[PDB]
């Protein structure tokens, strides 16, 4: 019927191809990766047809195609919600993703499972696209788990490195952490609305109560690596560089706040909830941007900002606007997505080298990586009329202009400033000043995959604000009336953290030498939640484990109740009945007392 | 291959014993320690130090590599617990304790302060946003069939 | 001075922060030689196996046998009932058991008394 | 019935009248065709069930399970023929035969119309399983097991033995059908509460409920890798379909009675899933893993709901074939080192790529992963738990985080990392391996396109 | 303080065996010998065509490649899809229900044909 549907399905089934494709013939050639980055190229091409209907008069769509079965009461069918955050997010994540393969045609080029790599990038992109078209809450939770062990797969994609499996079960252990709110929220859901399904859910749900809203929250808490379960994003580094860029950076890592705008009209009618989720953004906003700014390894430095920025997601979802959130997630996927590409231009020519202490000088050795990067981080600290400028200054208009809890307020602006903070750090050490990487000089930016998946993010980066600014509805009332101090209040407030940290960066270049203080330490080591938080419950469970649940119990203690004791008490049994002296006078004494017994207070006689 | 008498016993309660237990687990007599007998079942087992593998020299020549072990040498009680993958015992460079007081006090700094902006909220000199229709009565799906109590707003 | 690093369980001692590394006795000389003797006696019999062109398998590993057989069957025979096995065995077997039917009683009472009063709404609870 | 038992009793004289080579491929080419047989028993009705005689019927709880048995013996037979190719002709075709036996006994078991019927059969499929264990283990822990296992059972089932004929010489009845149509409520009594104990805890003692599960480690560790097949796929879901079958005449003392089961399996699960993140043998490590989701059964069929019986079923069905799996995928590193410590082959990855795919598959079911049935019957039941109390939602969440732990943590330890430098044996895997492998994973996956075929009679 | 004698000699004789081993590690020019394959029709055209590989050849090239992928992956399964949704889907109720249309005032409606009303007069704010 409408063309709508069958663009939006198409969309999604040609993605599966080249994994059908993966065992013909293709997948033995070296034009597999080739093969794979030109179906996402002509899938991204396809879905921009919805996305243009949609612009033109708001066409969305719910559509049922496949019924699975039915519960009694409860009919689970394969449901796909083709609305404004599905078509919209589904043209942006295949946009990066097309970039992301481009560039790791060139920067994974000599890997010699380049094809199992790609391979594993179209599942981790189909299990988003799963995810984020999903209906109903179990479609929803397949998308969720196929992403996160897509993740575990490509973040342990060198299996033969101790560090990068324990940081794949890493990211599997917090995110369990995260579904077991995934699985509240389905159970309660289930048990009081009689639907997975988000029509009849927010039918239901006139007042959402708090259980199933706070699972919901503890669920992204867990995908979105908010503070508490938050370490093991910046450890997913661990993964090759396009999968830092694809899944942790831009597409993977914003489902948790995705899985909260899904349910804004509950979250809506939930004061309670809704601050969690803003002081939980908060915190984590400000944390993460305290740790980069001492962070000295470039992809952790763009990893904590990952994490900074999806609590200033999770800050504006708290405050009633999820249309802005969704608006941040699609601007933020260009400039990150966009911003780890060029890391990986700088550690691949360096030779693999990922230090900023042995970085510098590549302003004008890598011009177009300096160039994009320049860019790149003037959008994320959001430099007027950029992409990040569009979402993130009215974030924080918004915020400053909401009945707010006031530290979570505080602490945003204080991470506004600390994210230029840590922009200013980046382009310090990795491109001002003078060489400090070692003398054979391998670098080489000339490559057209390499240049020209960059430019794509990088026309992105700078224009895609504005055009998904004017074309999508107004979803929201504007803020018209502010004092001038609050309209320039993050304008202000950046460029209070650029000059700040150009002075301490500048310091730098002093003779003097000083002994780290306290809040260096703490900043560095990242407040010391993982030299905290990964011994102490970590050994306790184990020992536990060991110690009670093992020896004590299952080879001690249920040893010695049932079994053990009773044949104890057998064999000694067995001992007093078999050993006999063999004499016929003792037998027959002892007849002589059954008889009596028999014939006396045994009464049988009587 | 490896007979009977080359395999865990019961706690060495004789020196002669314990250095025959000691020879057993291929360590010097005066380096050789079991654990405490208690009734815990842990027999001439060795205490060993309780050093996590990541705590082993790196740039020595293990037969496992990976596992930082060499054949032959006694194993640790605990050592699928105290693997790269696992409980990590390593120095730091601050101290426990100081690592404890300062998250601890971090966290609960955060949480007091996010209590405090509770009560002391921030919002703008504004009174509320008003709507029509008696603050959109049907349209939120009031009942309507009842009429609503007016909400009238007015030109101030 | 500066400030003490104090060690812990989870974060120990380093050894260039050891006192013992730096009063270091004859006999302890001889202990370390001792050690580096059956290192390396240890060590040249792996690597005997190790390099044979006609061995075929796995080198066993005495080490590893007597690891697992203690960790799984020595403990029954090396176990006594004394007062810390049986306060700990009461404790984390029986405790656990009679706090979470305390907890899963009350809660389900509580639900039932609701019930009963109708104070409690299932107005589409109807799978269960 | 009688057109799938015959086939099978068939099996026994085709395996003694066989040329001495063809034993293998006679035995698996029919043990094939008797299970395409069998599935046509799924063919269920809404509301009856498949009434052939007076002595067997049919409904959608045990025609998955029969299925699931005829399916187990022929990959049973390919995954015995690699360690009994030394054996004598006649010891082959008495193991071949103790396994027919053993088949038979099951086939009849969940079809069997009347509850003392049931009993025998139930307690016939002791013999050939102690058989094959003790026979033809491998160690001297073998016999201990096979003492363990026979008096566990034994001392579960005799009292259960003597409630069923006092319900005879009370009710008239044993007969399912007349049991369920003449349901009389169970008062609050001594006599009562005790009669629900012998009806209850032979089946619990099989599942096994936590606190009764010793024997199932050594059971399931010594056994030949056939025996630890049908140990972990197929015995323990008698109990279940035992206690669901018998649950019909035990309300409402089952309210109460459940609770301090209810308890040890929930924290059980817990206590077991923990046990599994520090066992140092794989099969071991294996065996445990099945008391876990052994206890979520338990609790789905203490709570009595649709869902909870829904999900019961699928969550048996599912950890046979994934049990099932991961013993023959233990059992596959076993024949290369001798060995079953996990970490003495390490690294498998790089050495045996296609195996570590199916190790991979085999956790990831075993994780649970969404949509695969595990994940099906795991939901449903915690989602009943759910509305039996919300608290419940701590344990099972804790739980499947658990097993996520230690199932990851078993594919990184085996097949990740650096290879053991000294073990030059790991020679290439066989078709038979990979066969083996595929066989227990396509139809697991198959069936979440037709997830209702295990979705029991309350669907 | 440096080697020993007998730790550079037994080191020099590890380099050269070592040496030995990594050049012996080196292919020849016949290595690696590759089975023989067969060449289908649609493929025996571009040995025959693209064997120059010429900017005329190159543009043709991609153009078939562009071409057959683009029925083979977007036109076939645009077709079962569409041909799924208008044939079997849709062919039940509330498969495939789509979020109506705004409506505003003077808008005129297709199906039955009427205009919707022009809003009342704005209170005429002035800029
Ligand atoms: C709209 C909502 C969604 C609806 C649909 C939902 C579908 C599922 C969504 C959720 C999925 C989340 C997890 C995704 C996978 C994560 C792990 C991963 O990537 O593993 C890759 C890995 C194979 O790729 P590899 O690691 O590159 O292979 C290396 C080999 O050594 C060497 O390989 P090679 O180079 O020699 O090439 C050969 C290779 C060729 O295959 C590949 O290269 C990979 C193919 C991947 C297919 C897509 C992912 C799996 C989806 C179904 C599961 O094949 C093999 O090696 C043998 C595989 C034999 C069995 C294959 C699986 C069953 C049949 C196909 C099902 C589809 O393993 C799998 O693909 C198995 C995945 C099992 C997941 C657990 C089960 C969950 C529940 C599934 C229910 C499915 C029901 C419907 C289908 C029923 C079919 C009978
Ligand atoms: C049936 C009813 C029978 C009633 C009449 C008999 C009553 C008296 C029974 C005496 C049994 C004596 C058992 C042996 C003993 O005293 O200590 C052995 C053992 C100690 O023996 P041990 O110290 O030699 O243990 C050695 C362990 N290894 C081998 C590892 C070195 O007792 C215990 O460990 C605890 C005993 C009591 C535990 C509780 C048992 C019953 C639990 C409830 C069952 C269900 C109700
Ligand atoms: C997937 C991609 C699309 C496929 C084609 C579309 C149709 C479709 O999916 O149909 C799926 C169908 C059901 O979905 P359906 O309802 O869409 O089927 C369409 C056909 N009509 C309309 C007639 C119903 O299911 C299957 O085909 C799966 C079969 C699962 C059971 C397989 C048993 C094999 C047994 C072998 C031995 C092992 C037994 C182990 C124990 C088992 C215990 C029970
Ligand atoms: C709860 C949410 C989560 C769900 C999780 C599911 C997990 C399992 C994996 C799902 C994978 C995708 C499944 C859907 C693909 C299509 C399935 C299909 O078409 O099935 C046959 C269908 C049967 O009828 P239907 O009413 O759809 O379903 C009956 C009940 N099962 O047939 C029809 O209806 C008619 C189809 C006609 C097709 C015509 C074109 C054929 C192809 C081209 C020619 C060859
Ligand atoms: C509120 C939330 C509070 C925090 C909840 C989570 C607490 C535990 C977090 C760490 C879990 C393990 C992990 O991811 O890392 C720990 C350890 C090593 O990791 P790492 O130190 O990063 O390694 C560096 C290598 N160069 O790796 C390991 O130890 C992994 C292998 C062992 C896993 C099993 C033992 C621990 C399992 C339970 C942990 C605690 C879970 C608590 C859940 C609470 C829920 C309310
Ligand atoms: C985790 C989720 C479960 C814990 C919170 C459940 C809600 C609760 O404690 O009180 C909510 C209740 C009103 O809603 P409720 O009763 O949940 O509705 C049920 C369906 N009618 O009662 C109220 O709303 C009363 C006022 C709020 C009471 C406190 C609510 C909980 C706040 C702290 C939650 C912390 C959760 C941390 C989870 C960490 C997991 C790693
Ligand atoms: C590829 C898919 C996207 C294709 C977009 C095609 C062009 C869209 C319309 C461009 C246009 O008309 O831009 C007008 C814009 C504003 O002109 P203005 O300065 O206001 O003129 C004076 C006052 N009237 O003037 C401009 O210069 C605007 C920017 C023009 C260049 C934009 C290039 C694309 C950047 C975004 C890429 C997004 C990729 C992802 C796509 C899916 C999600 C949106
Ligand atoms: C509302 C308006 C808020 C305005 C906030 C203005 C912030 C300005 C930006 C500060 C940037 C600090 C900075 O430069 O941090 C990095 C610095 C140097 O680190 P180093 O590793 O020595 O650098 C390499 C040397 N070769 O290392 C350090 O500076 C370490 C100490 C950092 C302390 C930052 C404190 C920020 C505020 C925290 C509030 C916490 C509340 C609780
Ligand atoms: C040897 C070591 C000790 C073994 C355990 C002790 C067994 C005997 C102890 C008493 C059992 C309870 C009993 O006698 O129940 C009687 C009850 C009522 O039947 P009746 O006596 O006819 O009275 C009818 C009303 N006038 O009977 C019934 O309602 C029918 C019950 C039939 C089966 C009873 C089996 C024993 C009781 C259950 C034990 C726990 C379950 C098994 C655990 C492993 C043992
Ligand atoms: C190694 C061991 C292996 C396994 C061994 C066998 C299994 C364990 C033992 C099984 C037999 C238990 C028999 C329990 C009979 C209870 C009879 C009874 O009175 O039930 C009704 C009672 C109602 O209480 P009420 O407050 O009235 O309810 C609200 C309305 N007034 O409600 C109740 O009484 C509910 C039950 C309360 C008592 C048990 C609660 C669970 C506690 C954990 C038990 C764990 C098992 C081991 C215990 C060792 C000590």
């Amino acid at each position: 019927m409408n063309p709508f549907a069958s663009l939006t399905l198409t969309t999604l089934i040609i993605l599966t191809i080249p994994i059908m494709m993966s065992n013909s013939n293709i997948y033995k050639t070296n034009l597999y990766p080739n093969y794979v980055k030109t179906t996402v190229s002509y899938a991204f091409t396809l879905s921009l047809v919805p996305l243009l209907m949609f612009m033109h008069t708001g066409q969305e769509m719910i559509i049922s195609n496949w019924h699975w079965m039915t519960l009694q009461t409860v009919e689970l069918s394969l449901s796909f919600k083709m609305d404004y955050f599905s078509v919209m997010f589904i043209p942006v994540a295949l946009f990066v993703t097309w970039s992301i393969m481009e560039f790791s045609m060139w920067y994974m080029h000599s890997d010699p499972f380049i094809n199992r790599f790609f391979k594993y990038l179209v599942l981790f992109l189909i299990t988003m696209m799963i995810l984020v078209t999903a209906n109903n809450l179990f479609q929803l939770f397949i998308g969720w788990e196929g992403v996160g062990i897509m993740s575990f797969l490509l973040i342990g994609w060198w299996h033969g490195r101790t560090d990068a499996n324990t940081a794949a079960l890493q990211a599997i252990l917090y995110n369990r952490i995260g579904d077991i709110g995934f699985v509240l929220s389905m159970a309660w859901f289930l048990t009081h609305s009689n639907a997975w399904d988000l029509q009849q859910i927010f039918m239901l749900n006139n007042e959402c109560p708090n259980m199933p809203l706070i699972g919901l929250l503890l669920a992204a808490a867990g995908k979105s690596a908010q503070f508490g379960l938050h370490p093991w994003l910046p450890s997913a580094m661990e993964g090759p560089t396009p999968v830092s860029a694809l899944l942790h950076s831009s597409t993977m890592v914003v489902a948790g706040v995705f899985l909260l705008i899904r349910f804004y009209p509950l979250m809506e009618t939930n004061k309670l909830v809704q601050t969690m989720t803003l002081c939980l953004g908060a915190i984590t906003t400000l944390f993460t941007a305290l740790c980069a700014i001492t962070q000295n390894d470039i992809k952790k430095i763009v990893a904590f900002s990952t994490s900074s920025q999806l609590g200033l997601m999770m800050v504006t979802i708290g405050i009633n606007q999820p249309h802005l959130a969704f608006l941040h997630i699609c601007m933020h996927a260009f400039f990150k997505a966009m911003l780890f590409m060029c890391s990986g231009s700088i550690i691949h020519s360096l030779n693999d080298e990922q230090d900023i202490r042995k970085m510098g000088g590549l302003y004008k050795a890598m011009p177009f990586t300096t160039t994009a990067l320049i860019i790149g981080s003037l959008a994320l600290t959001g430099m007027p009329y950029l992409t990040g400028f569009y979402s993130k200054d009215l974030i924080i208009e918004a915020v400053n202009m909401s009945y707010t809890n006031a530290w979570a307020l505080l602490m945003t602006l204080i991470a506004t400033s600390l994210t230029a903070a840590y922009s200013t750090r980046i382009i310090f050490f990795a491109f001002l000043g003078k060489p400090r990487f070692p003398p054979l000089v391998l670098i080489n930016e000339n490559n057209p995959l390499l240049i020209n998946s960059i430019k794509r993010l990088l026309i992105g980066s700078i224009f895609a604000g504005f055009i998904i600014s004017n074309n999508i509805p107004p979803m929201t009332v504007p803020n018209t009336t502010m004092p001038l101090y609050m309209k320039m209040t993050a304008l202000i407030v950046t460029i209070m953290g650029f000059m700040l940290a150009l002075e301490l960066n500048n310091t730098t270049y002093y003779l003097k030498f000083k002994y780290p203080s306290q809040t260096y330490k703490f900043s560095n080591m990242l407040g010391y939640y993982p030299s905290i938080m990964h011994r102490l419950p970590t050994y306790h469970n184990l020992s536990m484990s060991q110690k009670s649940a093992s020896s004590l119990l299952d080879l001690i203690w249920l040893e010695t109740i049932l079994p053990k004791t009773t044949s104890f008490i057998q064999m000694k049994m067995s001992i007093m009945v078999s050993n006999q002296k063999g004499l016929i006078k003792l037998y027959f004494l002892s007849f002589l007392i059954t008889i009596m017994i028999s014939m006396t207070l045994f009464n049988y006689h009587e | 291959h490896v007979t009977k008498d080359m395999f865990p016993g019961p706690y060495p309660k004789t020196p002669e014993e314990r250095a025959a237990a000691a020879k057993k687990y291929n360590m010097r007599v005066e380096d050789y320690e079991p654990y405490p007998d208690d009734g815990m079942g842990y027999g001439d087992y060795p205490k060993l130090p309780d050093r996590s593998q990541q705590e082993r020299d790196p740039w020595y020549d293990w037969d496992h590599p990976d596992l930082r072990l060499n054949w032959g040498e006694p194993i640790h009680w605990d050592l699928d617990m105290y693997i790269r993958n696992r409980v990590d015992t390593s120095p730091t460079p601050v101290s426990w304790n100081t690592m404890c007081k300062h998250l601890s006090g971090f966290v609960a700094f955060m949480l007091f302060m996010f209590w405090v902006g509770e009560i002391y909220p921030s919002y703008q000199p504004v009174g509320p946003k008003q709507y029509p229709y008696n603050d959109l009565y049907l349209e939120r799906g009031g009942d309507p069939t009842k009429e609503p109590e007016p909400v009238v707003h007015y030109e101030i | 001075s500066f400030p003490k690093y104090k060690p812990s369980r989870l974060a120990t001692l380093p050894a260039t922060l050891d006192p013992a590394e730096y009063d270091i006795s004859p006999e302890t000389r001889k202990a370390q030689a001792e050690r580096l003797a059956i290192r390396s006696r240890l060590k040249r019999e792996y690597l005997l196996q190790y390099n044979d062109p006609n061995r075929l398998g796995v080198i066993e590993d005495p080490a590893l046998i007597r690891w697992t057989y203690a960790r799984s069957a020595n403990i029954y025979p090396n176990f006594r009932p004394t007062p810390k096995t049986s306060l700990l065995g009461a404790l984390f077997g029986i405790g656990p058991l009679f706090f979470w039917y305390y907890v899963f009683k009350t809660d389900r009472d509580k639900k039932e008394k609701l019930i009963q009063e109708g104070k409690l709404d299932q107005t589409f609870n109807i799978s269960y | 019935m009688l057109k799938i038992i015959i086939p099978t009793t068939m099996l026994l004289p085709m395996t003694w009248m066989s040329k001495h080579n063809m034993i293998w491929i006679n035995a698996t080419v029919h043990s094939l065709l008797i299970s395409l047989i069998s599935l046509s028993l799924l063919n269920q009705l809404g509301e009856n069930s498949l009434n052939f005689s007076l002595t067997f019927f049919s409904d959608s709880l045990s025609a998955p399970l029969l299925v699931l048995t005829t399916w187990l013996l022929p990959l049973m037979l390919m995954a015995s023929q690699s360690h009994l190719s030394k054996e004598t002709t006649t010891r082959k075709k008495l193991y071949i035969t103790m396994l027919i036996l053993l088949q038979l006994f099951l086939i009849m078991t969940f079809t069997a119309t009347e509850l003392i019927l049931f009993y025998i059969l139930f307690e016939a499929t002791l013999v050939p399983t102690l058989i094959i264990i003790t026979r033809w283990g491998n160690q001297t822990e073998r016999l201990n097991a096979g003492l363990y296992f026979l008096f566990y059972t034994l001392a579960g089932s005799l009292p259960l033995l003597v409630a069923l004929v006092y319900i005879q010489n009370t009710t008239g009845s044993l007969n399912f059908l007349i049991i369920h149509y003449w349901s009389h409520p169970l008062s609050n009594s001594w006599s009562n509460i005790f009669m629900w104990l012998a009806c209850i805890m032979a089946f619990m003692v099989k599942m096994p409920l936590y606190g009764l599960h010793l024997w199932l480690p050594k059971a399931h560790v010594e056994a030949p890798i056939a025996g630890s097949m049908v140990l972990a796929a197929v015995l323990l879901k008698l109990g279940g379909y035992g206690m669901m079958r018998i649950t019909t005449i035990l309300n409402p003392l089952t309210n109460y009675m459940a609770y301090p089961f209810l308890m040890l399996s929930m924290w059980g699960m817990i206590m077991t899933s923990s046990i599994c993140l520090r066992q140092t043998d794989l099969k071991s490590l294996i065996a445990y893993s099945s008391v876990s989701h052994m206890a979520l059964v338990i609790v789905a069929i203490m709570i009595q709901t649709p869902w909870s019986f829904m999900g019961a079923t699928a969550l048996m069905i599912a950890h046979g074939l994934t049990s099932s799996m991961l013993f023959c995928l233990a059992n596959t590193n076993y024949e290369r080192v001798h060995s079953r410590t996990m970490i003495l082959a390490r690294g498998l990855q790089t050495l045996l790529p296609l195996m570590a795919t199916w190790w991979l598959m085999a956790s990831l079911t075993n994780l649970a992963l969404p949509p695969s049935i595990n994940l099906i019957g795991e939901l449903f039941i915690i989602t009943a738990s759910f509305s039996w109390s919300n608290i419940t939602i701590i344990l099972m969440g804790m739980n499947m985080m658990i097993t996520a732990l230690y199932s990851l943590y078993m594919l990184i330890t085996t097949q990740r990392g650096k290879y053991t430098h000294h073990i030059n044996n790991i020679k290439a895997s066989f078709t038979r391996e990979n066969a083996l492998m595929a066989l227990h994973i396509l139809p697991l996956l198959l069936l979440t396109l037709n997830p209702k075929m295990i979705l029991g009679p309350l669907y | 303080s440096g080697y020993t004698p007998d730790e550079k000699l037994r080191l020099q004789q590890l380099r050269e065996l070592r040496r030995r081993w990594l050049k012996d590690q080196e292919l020849s020019p016949r290595e690696p010998v590759l089975p023989p394959r067969r060449v289908w029709p649609m493929e025996q055209f571009w040995n025959k065509f693209l064997q120059d590989g010429a900017p005329w050849k190159n543009v043709i090239y991609k153009t078939y490649r562009h071409s057959i992928f683009a029925v083979t992956h977007v036109l076939i399964p645009v077709w079962i899809i569409h041909y799924y949704l208008k044939y079997h889907v849709t062919a039940k109720p509330y498969t495939v229900v789509e979020r109506k249309p705004r409506i505003f005032p003077g808008d005129t409606i297709l199906e039955t044909g009427e205009v919707i009303p022009l809003m009342k007069e704005f209170p005429d704010q002035h800029h």
